[PDB]
């Protein structure tokens, strides 16, 4: 076939809740997969693994190397320079990977439950919306009162990219469904969103039932006289 | 009536907000708003003496009413995160309507003592301006 | 209370078997009890509305409700719950060591990257 | 490579607006050049014509064959198996697709911009919402008043299967960002739902302003000579 060089950006769930920030660099194609090569520029904890050489596309080979390391060298701009001077070509050849700029930050939606999901009393739906964001990574969690639920009770989808408005900006979408019957006695959910380009790196919305758009408004204008104080 | 949602101080407004549970059709129920303005009729525009006339005019954004950011703290799994909570709080900077109870507020006025002037330090509020 | 920081402070253990009972656990005069030898202590700082008190070597058993005491005129007394649930420490050490009769010794000590700001 | 051949449904947009039911049985990967021949076990009157193999993954090639059979007795409940033969592994390989049962009707959700976007003046942001459907195919459409929208100006992402109790169902969402002179009019806007369980194979929702609108609104003076707050 044809040999090919990659490396890959650490994923943002370990990123941020954690920090420990570990690269990757792949090369597929090869048959003959014990004589390779890697080196990157900076190693300190020189010890980058290499693991078992699993197959690909119609049974060839592919090598990977880790080289570890955690978050404070990538979000202040380093540069890592992954190479392969393998002797399965006698040409060696080389690729990087820098964190990403130009980047902007998502803006947080949550909207409260369809009005004709309220009748049947069964269960009602939660969406949250998150959009604007210039890279591709996001991470989106739910909260019931002050409890995490677990990830296996909503359905989360994927990040795609919009019509452009000029710059190329994302989206992504998330739901979940509760019981009916505990949203109207007054229980409160959050959704959370993560993203590399927020300053605190983190966002919540929380919404309820009184919190919602009203059916009767009272409003009363006193006019005050005697002091500008507000007790 | 039953659930305070915003007061604030500044311009003196107080949103409260309650489920009605309304006699007839009793599996379904009402959501009510009340809001509660009190307009001082001779307070200036800006806080000081001798700005500008008394204020004719007075504007209030439900949006900026109901607005949070301050960062709270957030338990996810077991960790003690820290995030906002809005959207819009690209930055005090707000105009206030009223006073408060609880702050100071002073001037500074130049008055001459036989020579030279000084720079005498005057409270607007009396009874919040004790050194205490 | 920050104007009573004078004053000598204890911590509690809520038994709540007959009536309701604090034995002490440690003072701040430096006396600590007799079986928490080892895994506890009361330090001062951050000082000037607060102080800390450490408990480590936990065990399934040190589940409680906890208080804290002060000698100053009006108390308030404040209770903490102390939960535990399943997972591995992030610092890790060995066992008890041994010494040789008179030479050098050496203990490691680890940490991930989350407490590297640290 | 292997030798492996499987054949697919017809799409539903040719399926429920259009007219061109094709099933196609195909095989790729193949040791040999292009021998290969296709029968099939109804005969309702049109050849299975072929086009020319393709390009693939490093020697392997792909051929294929269409039905041409646009008169559908697939939704009658026909049962329509294919039949492969070429110079190959010499046993002839089988496949057999049909119409699936237990159906379900989607729920279709319209729901109104957030208020925080609407007090902003730029562009505001809709949502379609449809689950609980029981095949994993749908088409989402929108429009203006009468007028279709072209597909290049809104999102939509793929068609999931979400955490349920036992009978598996699947959700799909889009979104549309329209200019907010156009709302504060008073144009109206629909999201439209094809799916094949729904009777007249449609469904269409529709909002506006004036939708959660409130009933009622008090206002009162309190002059002077009466100021009686309270804490
Ligand atoms: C509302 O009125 C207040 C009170 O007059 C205004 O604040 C004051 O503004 C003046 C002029 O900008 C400041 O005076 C400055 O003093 C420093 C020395 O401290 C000197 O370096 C400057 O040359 C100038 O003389 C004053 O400090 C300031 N603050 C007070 C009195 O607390 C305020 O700007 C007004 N706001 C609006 C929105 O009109
Ligand atoms: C990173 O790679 C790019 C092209 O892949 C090239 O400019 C160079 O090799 C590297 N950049 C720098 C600044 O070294
Ligand atoms: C104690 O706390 C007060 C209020 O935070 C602060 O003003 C004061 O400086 C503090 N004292 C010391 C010694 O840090
Ligand atoms: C540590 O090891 C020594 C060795 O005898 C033992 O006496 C001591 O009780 C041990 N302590 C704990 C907490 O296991
Ligand atoms: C239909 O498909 C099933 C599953 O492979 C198979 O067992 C059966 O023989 C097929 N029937 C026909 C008529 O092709």
């Amino acid at each position: 076939c044809h040999p090919r060089l990659s490396l890959h950006r650490p994923a943002l769930e370990d990123l941020l809740l954690g920090s420990e920030a570990n690269l990757t660099c792949t090369l597929t194609g090869l048959r003959d997969a014990s004589g390779a090569t890697f080196t990157w520029t900076p190693s300190s904890g020189k010890s980058a693994v290499q693991g078992p050489p699993e197959r690909d596309l119609c049974g060839c080979y592919s090598v990977s190397s880790v080289l570890p390391g955690c978050a404070q060298p990538w979000n202040h701009g380093e540069t890592f320079t992954c190479t392969a001077a393998h002797p399965e070509l006698k040409t060696p050849l080389t690729a990087n990977i820098t964190k990403s700029g130009n980047t902007f930050r998502p803006e947080v939606h949550l909207l409260p439950p369809p009005s004709e999901e309220l009748a049947l009393n069964e269960l009602v739906t939660l969406t949250c919306l998150a959009r604007g964001f210039s890279p591709k990574d996001v991470l989106v969690r739910w909260l019931q009162g002050s409890q995490e639920l677990p990830r296996e009770k909503y359905l989360t989808w994927a990040s795609r990219q919009e019509p452009s408005q000029g710059t190329t900006t994302y989206a992504v979408t998330s739901i979940l469904r509760v019981a009916a019957e505990d949203w109207k006695k007054g229980e409160t959910f959050s959704c959370m969103v993560g993203h590399e380009a927020l300053p605190l790196a983190f966002t919540q919305k929380t919404i309820d039932r009184l919190a919602g758009k009203p059916t009767h408004i009272n409003v009363s204008v006193v006019m005050a006289e005697a002091d500008g104080t507000c007790y | 009536e039953r659930i305070v949602l915003v007061d604030n101080k500044c311009k003196c407004a107080r949103i409260t907000s309650r489920i009605i549970r309304s006699s007839e059709d009793p599996n379904e129920d009402i959501v009510e708003r009340n809001i509660r303005i009190i307009v001082p009729l001779n307070n200036r525009e800006n806080i000081s003496d001798p700005t500008s006339p008394l204020r004719t005019r007075f504007v209030y954004h439900l949006s900026d009413l109901c607005k949070k950011c301050d960062p709270t703290e957030v338990e996810l799994d077991n960790q003690i995160v820290t995030a906002t909570q809005s959207n819009i709080c690209d930055e005090a900077t707000e105009t206030c309507y009223t006073y408060d109870r609880n702050k100071c507020y002073t001037a500074v006025v130049p008055l001459v003592y036989g020579g030279e002037t000084k720079m005498v330090e005057t409270a607007l509020t009396p009874d919040a301006c004790y050194p205490d | 209370n920050r104007k009573e920081s004078k004053s000598i402070k204890y911590w509690c253990l809520w038994e709540g078997a007959q009536n309701g009972r604090c034995p002490l656990l440690v003072d701040s005069e430096g006396w600590v009890k007799a079986q928490y030898e080892g895994r506890l202590s009361l330090l001062e700082e951050p000082g000037n509305g607060t102080f800390t008190v450490i408990l480590n070597q936990l065990t399934s058993r040190d589940a409680g409700f906890y208080w804290c005491l002060t000698n100053g005129d009006t108390l308030w007394r404040t209770t903490v719950e102390i939960k535990i649930i399943e997972g591995e420490p992030n610092l890790k050490v060995p066992g008890n060591v041994t010494a040789v009769l008179g030479e050098t010794l050496k203990v490691p000590c680890h940490f991930p990257c989350k407490f590297s700001s640290y």
